[PDB]
RNA sequence: GGUCGGCUCAUCACAUCCUGGGGCUGAAGUAGGUCCCAAGGGUAUGGCGUUCGCCAUUUAAAGUGGUACGCGAGCGGGUUUAGAACGUCGUGAGACAGUCGGUCCCUAUCUGCCGUGGGCGCUGGAGAACUGAGGGGGGCUGCUCCUAGUACGAGAGGACCGGAGUGGACGCAUCACUGGUGUUCGGGUUGUCAUGCCAAUGGCACUGCCCGGUAGCUAAAUGCGGAAGAGAUAAGUGCUGAAAGCAUCUAAGCACGAAACUUGCCCCGAGAUGAGUUCUCCCUGACCCUUUAAGGGUCCUGAAGGAACGUUGAAGACGACGACGUUGAUAGGCCGGGUGUGUAAGCGCAGCGAUGCGUUGAGCUAACCGGUACUAAUGAACCGUGAGGCUUAACCU
RNA sequence: AAUCCUUGUCGGGUAAGUUCCGACUGCACGAAUGGCGUAAUGAUGGCCAGGCUGUCUCCACCCGAGACUCAGUGAAAUU
RNA sequence: CACGGUGGUCAGGUAGAGAAUACCAAGGCGCUUGAGAGAACUCGGGUGAAGGAACUAGGCAAAAUGGUGCCGUAACUUC
RNA sequence: AGGACCGAACCGACUAAUGAAAAAUUAGCGGAUGACUUGUGGCUGGGGGUGAAAGGCCAAUCAAACCGGGAGAUAGCU
């Protein structure tokens, strides 16, 4: 139910070893608009694999 | 004696002329082909390594390709070893067929069972459920006690508990071999053998017999 | 476990789920493009496309069936008079998913689902 | 699969007549006793059919010697010699399990004419 | 699929209408008795003047079950009620002289040959 | 400054209940008695707060103990609060191991255990297949038949040894069958609201109430298992054989001997840091720099392979594992089939009508089967480098 | 018996009944701190039967809410 | 605490004995974290072969019964 | 007619499982023309009240309420 000894700061650190985030490996560049975006997602302007899939 | 690497096709049934229905697992045993022949001198033991099936030339890797190339054989879906007995010779390119099983009466089929995932003790270990009523509080399928007080003051190793169930190698033994069909590359053995449809199966002649 | 099982539950009971698919599909039909969570969008393909298929063969019975499925007459009309003859030639694949990042309020992955012959 | 199908079809009988639920059928079955095969009939109402090619079955119910008896024949088994429809019944269900809790006059099933 | 506390009907003419199973014989922990399986029974309801009498503890052999029996071809035979034939505790041959209702090929053996002979229909 | 019993889970001892091996017997046989070895596995359901016990019916057997009289941070009949009463004791308040009612909390830090990953290591890197140090699982037993109504015995009765079948309990797998489930399929039907109304549909009433039921998952369903064999032994039996002219199973030597032990069967397993083996694949460039060594740095270079992203899976809590990514069937859709339901709607006929009949085994049909690029799986980018230390030996020249 | 010995003994009920019902040496019933009966009534105590059933043999599957993962917020006992 | 308690008045429709219940009107709301996933286990539900109290201290809990009309209804009774 | 019966409101709280809640929930359960229930106001005060009696209740407090005072009670105890 509850601890008998305050765990150390070292212990805490160890525990949070794995808590670290992974940055996106590399963004993709759209062939037409030249603007960066996540793989397989449309761009902010609304291009995907060249063609303008959605109007702004 | 060596074994073969089939694939589980499905189950069906063979009616006998006598009246009896025999429940069979259809194992498709396409031509297993030798890749490597190990020995006491180089590798430290006699065995053959075989492959089977096809594989995408674009999805077989370089090292994999090279191994196959050396053998002088097509790239199959895997590699499997079989220890050789005294007086069992095999050449490297050689293709073994289900024809091999025509003489045998029983087989040990081996394969990876279906995966139940995280299973509780009731499913995994046949633990008896606790009472469904009569006051029982939040403890119907829970595993009950797991030890003794103070001595030993620890749970013993191997305690039966919940956990990953299935998706593991299992060998059924002494399955009677009903039909060897060299034409259609089939082997019918009586009874259920492990794993799902499409799964690889290692068939061997039965060790106990 | 769920070996070989179809369908997303979507943390809803069955009736509710059905309702939402009816609505969502209808909306899609109306607008030819909607933004929605990705899983939901995926699910929708198996409601809308069948409706579209049904709409190809124009009959009274078919129309009735469509209505039952959807329950907006306008939507049905759209399906039968516009979309069926538009997709007449097309064998399946009437719709299209387009992943479009992440929703602000709950980091849910969104995606535009749109009819194929929209633009 | 394909292979399985192939295996099955070369075991199926080609002479199974068309019967439905509600029909009164007469199934002749082989019976071994000592060293003499003999044919035993089982007339009754077909309450259920299961269609699964080689694994097709049908369940015939009769009232022998007071006791109600159901018997589930595997349709393509060689233990059944001949199926034969004596009478054809007009019912509106695929399965007449309601007849388990009906007797005599209640368990009548009108004849399917034409 | 008969077990302790299951009430069977009686196929023979020994006197008992209704008997209860109090033990499935032939093994430690043995759960169920099917057809051809000897059970220990108690007589719960009997006719006024029969051979047996109410509250008699004695053996019986199960001859029909509602669960039913499989044959090698995969067929199953079921019945509408679970029935047995009462037997002597020692000799284990039937008390009754006349079997009512159909019985099964499962039952035929040097043990229960009499019963089969008696029976109107063997399925 | 958590004390009975029950349940659930056990684990160990052997002073052994069953099964196994043996000596003696007041052991003819069958069945027993008793002692010795043996802890591999097994070792009952019910009737009447209990443990126990008695009784019923089984069983090969229903072992005896330890484990905080094992187990309440795993789950209240009894004793042991407050209410009430009987008997009894007390003048009385009250009292009695004398006799209806009455709150059982805790989200797990560490150890431990069951599963499952991330890191680094294993000395260039990578992809595979192994060996197997070690560890774990498994090890129960009935009945019937034959041998043989033989041996034995006055009869009654009735074998050892050895073989064959079929069960019980337990375990593993599996879904072909028999079934369960199947709020994602089809249908019936009550009340009510809606779609303008009829007809037809949908909502809500536990899936409104039901009847069927696909795939999956599943047991009651159906396959398989316990072994044989080998080695070394236990008690025990001996062989040859002195010490002790004899005798003696032993002191030298030799042999047999049991579910125990080691193997043999199944699973994990090289973090086995003692970090193993085999096969295959990949990288064969420049110059600075000095605190000159397995040193640091800048340009070029970026392999094998990996990861990531996406479509996903009889894999799965998440990671992981598997499949596939247009040189493509990975998923969805579509086509055909199958399965399920049980003759849709609309129209026509018959009927005063409810309804029936025809079109029509129709319509609709999830997770199935076989196909099909219609939709989605992007050209890339990212990590990973650039021949791999020293010392000895043996070889090659 | 709202009686130690005691699971008294006999009978009934059950295959089997320390409970229950009926009867026969009051450890230590007993007559308004009432005795013995009693129809009706009781979320009252005990016992038996019919029906019913996942209570159980012995669990299986399914539908939802949590648990698990992601994003936002963000406690507690204890030490 | 943006968390159970709180007197009066108003009382539509269809079904119904009804202010019960079900579906609706007028009117008012979706309950101030969402998104996925579809393990164990917990909660709240549904169905279950054969058996049917064998469960348990105890049928606890579930299951079942369930309406109107008519026929019919024992002991015992303070009638 | 009825401290009559079945049954919503209303009053209660026998069984059950389960902080939103310092006693609730959902599912059932009892009474429901009466010794009923309820609103508003009033009265009874601490060895005192009230009590169809449980040592119950008297502001989440009861074998003698709360607040302040005697008061730094006393404590051979921790």
């Amino acid at each position: 139910a509850v601890q008998q000894n305050k765990p150390t700061r070292s212990k805490r650190g160890m525990r949070r070893s794995h808590d670290a985030l992974t940055a996106v490996t590399s963004l993709s560049v759209d062939k037409t608009s030249g603007e960066k975006h996540l793989r397989h997602h449309i761009t902010a302007d609304g291009y995907y694999r060249g063609r303008k899939v959605i109007a702004k | 004696m060596i074994g073969l690497v089939g694939k589980k096709v499905g189950m069906t049934r063979i009616f006998t002329e006598d009246g009896v229905s025999i429940p069979v697992t259809v194992i498709e045993v396409e031509a297993n082909r030798v890749t490597q022949v190990k020995d006491l001198a180089n590798d430290g033991y006699r065995a053959i390594q075989v492959t089977t099936g096809a594989k995408k030339a674009n999805r077989v890797t370089k090292p994999e390709a090279g191994h196959f190339a050396k053998a002088g054989v097509e790239a199959g879906r895997g590699l499997w070893e079989f220890r050789l007995a005294e007086g069992e010779e095999f050449t490297v390119g050689q293709s073994i067929s289900v024809e091999l099983f025509a003489d045998v009466k029983k087989v040990d089929v081996t394969g990876t069972s279906k995966g139940k995932g995280f299973a509780g003790t009731v499913k995994r270990w046949n633990f008896r459920t606790q009472d469904a009523t009569h006051g029982n509080s939040l403890s119907h399928r829970v595993p009950g006690s797991i030890g003794q007080n103070q001595t030993p003051g620890k749970v013993f190793k191997g305690k039966k508990m919940a956990g990953q169930m299935g998706n593991e190698r299992v060998t059924v033994q002494s399955l009677d071999v009903v039909r060897v069909d060299a034409e259609r590359n089939l082997l019918l053995v009586k009874g259920a053998v492990p794993g799902a449809t499409g799964s690889d199966l290692i068939v061997k002649p039965a060790v106990k017999a | 476990m769920r070996h070989r099982k179809s369908g997303r539950q979507l943390n809803r009971n069955s009736s509710h789920r059905q309702a939402m698919f009816r609505n969502m599909a209808g909306s899609l039909v109306r607008h030819e493009i909607i933004k929605t969570t990705l899983p939901k969008a995926k699910e929708l393909r198996r409601v809308v496309e069948p409706l579209i298929t049904l709409a190809k063969t124009d009959s009274v019975a078919n129309r009735r069936l469509a209505f039952a499925r959807t329950r907006d007459n306008e939507i049905v009309a759209k399906l039968f008079n516009e979309l069926g003859p538009r997709f007449a030639s097309r064998a399946g694949g009437y719709t299209r998913i387009l992943k479009c990042g992440f929703r602000a309020g709950d980091n849910a992955p969104m995606a535009y689902i749109e009819l194929v012959d929209r633009s | 699969s394909n292979i399985i199908k192939q295996l099955e079809q070369e075991q199926m009988k080609q002479d199974v007549p068309s019967f439905r639920p509600g029909d009164t059928v007469e199934v002749k079955v082989w019976v071994v006793e000592g060293s003499k095969k003999r044919l035993q009939a089982f007339e009754g109402v077909v309450i259920a059919i299961r269609n699964r090619g080689l694994h097709s079955a049908f369940t015939v119910r009769k009232i022998s010697n007071g006791e109600g008896v159901e018997r589930v024949f595997q349709t393509h088994s060689p233990v059944v010699d001949s199926i034969s429809v004596k009478r054809r019944g007009a019912v509106r269900k695929a399965k007449l399990y309601y007849l388990r809790e009906r007797t005599g006059k209640a368990a009548r099933i009108k004849e399917r004419l034409n | 699929m008969i077990q302790e506390q299951t009430m069977l009907n009686v196929a023979d003419n020994s006197g008992a209408r209704r008997v209860m199973c109090i033990k499935v014989l032939g093994g430690s922990h043995r759960r169920y008795a099917g057809v051809g399986d000897i059970i220990k029974i108690t007589i719960k309801e009997a006719i006024p003047r029969g051979k047996v009498k109410k509250g008699d503890v004695l053996k019986a052999v199960v001859v029909r079950t509602k669960k039913g029996v499989r044959r090698p071809d995969g067929s199953v035979i079921r019945f509408d009620g679970n029935a047995c034939v009462l037997l002597n505790n020692n000799s284990e041959q039937p008390i009754g002289t006349r079997i009512f209702g159909p019985v099964t090929r499962e039952l035929r053996s040097e043990k229960f040959m009499k019963i089969i002979s008696l029976a109107p229909e063997v399925l």
